[PDB]
RNA sequence: UGGAGAGUUCGAUCCUGGCUCAGGAUGAACGCUGGCGGCAUGCUUAACACAUGCAAGUCGGACGGGAAGUGGUGUUUCCAGUGGCGGACGGGUGAGUAACGCGUAAGAACCUGCCCUUGGGAGGGGAACAACAGCUGGAAACGGCUGCUAAUACCCCGUAGGCUGAGAAGCAAAAGGAGGAAUCCGCCCGAGGAGGGGCUCGCGUCUGAUUAGCUAGUUGGUGAGGUAAUAGCUUACCAAGGCGAUGAUCAGUAGCUGGUCCGAGAGGAUGAUCAGCCACACUGGGACUGAGACACGGCCCAGACUCCUACGGGAGGCAGCAGUGGGGAAUUUUCCGCAAUGGGCGAAAGCCUGACGGAGCAAUGCCGCGUGGAGGCAGAAGGCCCACGGGUCGUGAACUUCUUUUCCCGGAGAAGAAGCAAUGACGGUAUCCGGGGAAUAAGCAUCGGCUAACUCUGUGCCAGCAGCCGCGGUAAGACAGAGGAUGCAAGCGUUAUCCGGAAUGAUUGGGCGUAAAGCGUCUGUAGGUGGCUUUUUAAGUCCGCCGUCAAAUCCCAGGGCUCAACCCUGGACAG
């Protein structure tokens, strides 16, 4: 342990904190309009064409995010509504995508999570 | 009222008189103690306490906006460095 | 609806007595 | 100027009403400086401490209404 | 939900042991398998397992009963046997023990429907706890139905836990002390289910 | 009565070590779903700009009156006006401010409406003035002349403890009004009490020193000036100091605290709701009135906006309640009432009072209940698996007897009202009795390992999954669907955020030969520490006691709403 007489001195204290996804002051949701729709290549354990898209947040900051599942419907003039979370397999992209809500339609025919994926009840 | 004892630091000021009150205190996280000084502004009407004395400080009348302090009593002699 | 005579809150009411009192 | 009442809180339909020693110009449930004694509307439960009142109202203090008649109630405030 | 719907015979199997849900049904578990070796289970298995065992028998949720255990560690006294106190005061279990109701779920829907009495005043809520000295009785307009006639007239024979003092012919039941230890027939270890919780 | 971890850097092992997950919590949002009740809570993003209504008025037992309404044949009552008191209470916001703002403990140089204890006095006069009336300038706002008039409007005179002064002496106050064979209230001065509000001092109060210098009334001293009061608060002069590494100044950020969340504790992160304190209220500045606010709903000036105009000139500002626009992931009825508690006024009645008491919208959270109970086959259809000899979903369902809270319908009906022609918003209230009938009420996530729970198809590094290690290139329990199972529950899941896990800043709890780590080596100031004996001091420390540590949280024991949440007594604790 650092000595007792240093503690007074120089007295041990954190830093001013580094955010994983800034998404503002401390909101959990944020909406924006899609600037560019495109589809990249992953890391090098897998080789797939994910689909993601540049969301032009309402701070003014662009950053890239994920869509999930099956299938959309986002164009180059469409209102969508992120989350936060990583992916770890595409770098740069440190956002998520909520389906089922504004313009971001949810995944069709899909039985099982319609908690996640904005996916309605089949009767 | 409160008693504080000094050393006087600085005389060359007319009738007020710099004491530095040294005081040991423990801190309350830890265990060992810490030691504070802070200089007060007595007043000296009669300019007999010079640069060395060590007087005890009791609280009066204020004088002055930073001065509230008054030097009564007269412990030991001079007690600084040497010339 | 409207009053059919006229009415308005003096708010100088306060501060000429106010002034009567300076 | 300060005066004798009660307070509140206990809210909705159970109102319990507190104790008392507050100023005019305070608030309907704030602060109070001295305690005393209250009682329970929908109960038998009637304290008001006697030792505490009359060494208060020697000093400017005015009896309203609802400290009141719960004096009376008690062996307190009568022609003795 | 407040308490379980649905499927009562399905945790009286696979648990390894018989609670009472219903009246009696087979010690083997569901599928084609269970009645051979089973896989070895894990360290945090006997403490999941064993805190289901204890939540299903009551019929009690674990939002009711994660207050009824952490309520009980902050009071003084055995940790371990007042889990068991204050599960054991619930008006829908007193009523199992008492002969009133063949099981413990539909004796909560004996005390919601109005049919019993506590001190001579009527209480509806299930999650009473019953201090000692109560008396706890029917209703002399619910004395004339079918199912309190039938279940209390297998009673006069059986013999009821000593805690407990139930009198036959004027259909009251009176709770002298406190259940201890010895006096809890349970399959159950009350030190596995405290560990739980303090993960 | 309080302290469980595991996965991953290797061929592998043991360390070191970062990352990740299991937990709880959050005045939360989103996605799916959605039966109620009790209690609490609700722009945390623009202190942004605001339609409308309302949020402070009350007294004629202070007056000149009487424009309404009700009697009588002039009294209740009362529109305006003079005057008294309150608009500096309450409500809201937190922008600003790390600062003598706040918190804790002390101090002296104070003021202080209404209330209260004590003593004395309350005599005798004067000149006006709104309202009103006759004219009159203007679109309006706002007014401009002349005349009449009352009072607890005002101003003298007389008297005077107090004040000034060493003393002698000098000098300043007033209101009267009501019921009654003289009571009640109020008025003026002084000396106290109480309560409130200023002022002084010390400690603790964020981060960055790749901000180390800062500071002229700046620090202090005499004299006048000034404030309720000490005082550089102020002016002139004299001295020239004053602040700083126990870190000033500067820059960024921020209301403080009681407490809240997590945690075994310590500690860490915060301080929404409730309560104390401070500050602001269109922005900047200033003063007046008054005991007190240099004052949200007061005044004046300037500025940016909105609105009116006969453009000459004027009127406003919700960080009060409810609402609009806008922003935003997101946060509600432009409702009812004075009945209850409280505030303003009044000797009362009573009036005013979106303070508040209630209702409404919203599963935002906590708590309780309910959506069925027992019985029922040799395990029926119909699905999934199948070695097709079966098994499973399944007592699950159907079929049978039974009870029916809550929801619905009908009849009763406690208490919160003390006051006291018997006075309630809430209320078709709580709760109770009866009548139909299960009749109206469940889903969500997950199932490779940590994580509690399985296979068969389809696809097939394709499409997609994902907190981490990682899964998918034909039979992948980690994709997609189905059967089944697990967990939880009207909640579930996801995300955000703090704490825990991190003895990974360790004060309680860690380390520096090689894993990150002794500065290349000495001298040395401040600072930290310091042999032995006796006496003394006793400051630290320790014991006891007296204050304060607001209340409410938390904790212990005990009560009341049918339980609980919630509410509540005393104690404990406030280190």
């Amino acid at each position: 342990m650092p000595t007792i007489k240093q503690l007074i001195r120089n007295t041990r204290q954190p830093i001013r904190n580094v955010t994983k996804s800034p998404a503002l002051r401390g909101c959990p949701q944020r909406r924006g309009t899609c600037t560019r729709v495109y589809t990249i290549t992953p890391k090098k354990p897998n080789s797939a064409l994910r689909k993601v898209a540049r969301v032009r947040l309402t701070s003014g900051f662009e950053i890239t995010a994920y869509i999930p599942g099956i299938g959309h419907n986002l164009q180059e003039h469409s209102v969508v509504l992120v989350r936060g979370g990583r992916v770890k397999d595409l770098p740069g992209v440190r956002y998520h995508i909520v389906r089922g809500t504004l313009d971001a339609v949810g995944v069709k025919d899909r039985q099982q999570g319609r908690s996640k994926y904005g996916v309605k009840k089949p009767k | 009222m409160k008693t504080m004892q000094g050393r006087v630091v600085c005389a060359t000021s007319d009738k007020t008189v710099a004491v530095e009150v040294v005081r040991l205190a423990p801190h309350p996280k830890y265990k060992r103690r810490v030691r504070m000084k802070k200089k007060y502004q007595a007043h000296d009407p009669d300019n007999q306490f010079k640069v060395g004395d060590v007087v005890r400080l009791e609280k009066s009348r204020p004088i002055s906006k930073t001065k509230s302090f008054v030097a009564l009593p007269v412990i030991a002699r001079a007690a600084r460095k040497a010339e | 609806a409207a009053a059919p005579t006229k009415k308005a809150d003096s708010a100088a009411k306060r501060a000429r007595q106010a002034e009567k009192r300076r | 100027m300060v005066k004798l009442r009660l307070k509140r809180c206990g809210r909705k339909q159970r109102a319990v009403y507190r104790i008392v020693a507050i100023d005019v110009r305070s608030r309907r449930e704030g602060r109070d400086l001295q305690k005393v004694g209250f009682y329970d509307p929908i109960k038998s439960q009637t304290y008001l401490n006697v030792p505490a009142i009359l060494d208060f109202l020697e000093k400017g203090a005015q009896p309203t209404e609802t400290v009141y008649d719960i004096l009376k109630r008690a062996e307190v405030f009568k022609e003795f | 939900m407040s308490r379980y719907r649905g499927p009562r015979f399905k945790k009286i199997r696979r648990l390894g042991a018989l609670p009472g849900l219903t009246n009696k049904r087979p010690r083997a578990g569901s599928d084609l398998r269970n009645q051979s070796r089973s896989g070895k289970r894990s360290q945090y298995r006997i403490r999941l397992e064993e805190k289901q065992k204890l939540r299903f028998h009551y019929g009690i949720t674990e939002r009711q009963l994660l207050k009824y255990v952490r309520i009980a560690r902050k009071a003084k006294g055995s940790t371990g046997q007042v889990l068991l106190q204050l599960l054991e005061m619930r008006l829908d279990n007193i009523l199992f023990r008492l002969g009133m109701a063949p099981t413990i779920p539909g004796a909560r829907q004996l005390v919601n429907h109005r049919h019993i009495l506590v001190n001579g005043r009527i209480v509806d809520i299930p999650s009473y706890r019953c201090k000692p000295q109560d008396t706890i009785m029917a209703r002399d307009e619910q004395k004339s139905i079918a199912l309190i006639q039938n279940s209390l007239d297998l009673s006069p024979r059986e013999e009821l836990p000593k805690h407990l003092t139930l009198n036959p012919f004027p259909y009251k039941g009176l709770v002298n002390q406190i259940i201890d230890s010895k006096w809890v027939g349970l399959k159950i270890n009350e030190l596995l289910v405290v560990e739980y919780y303090s993960r």
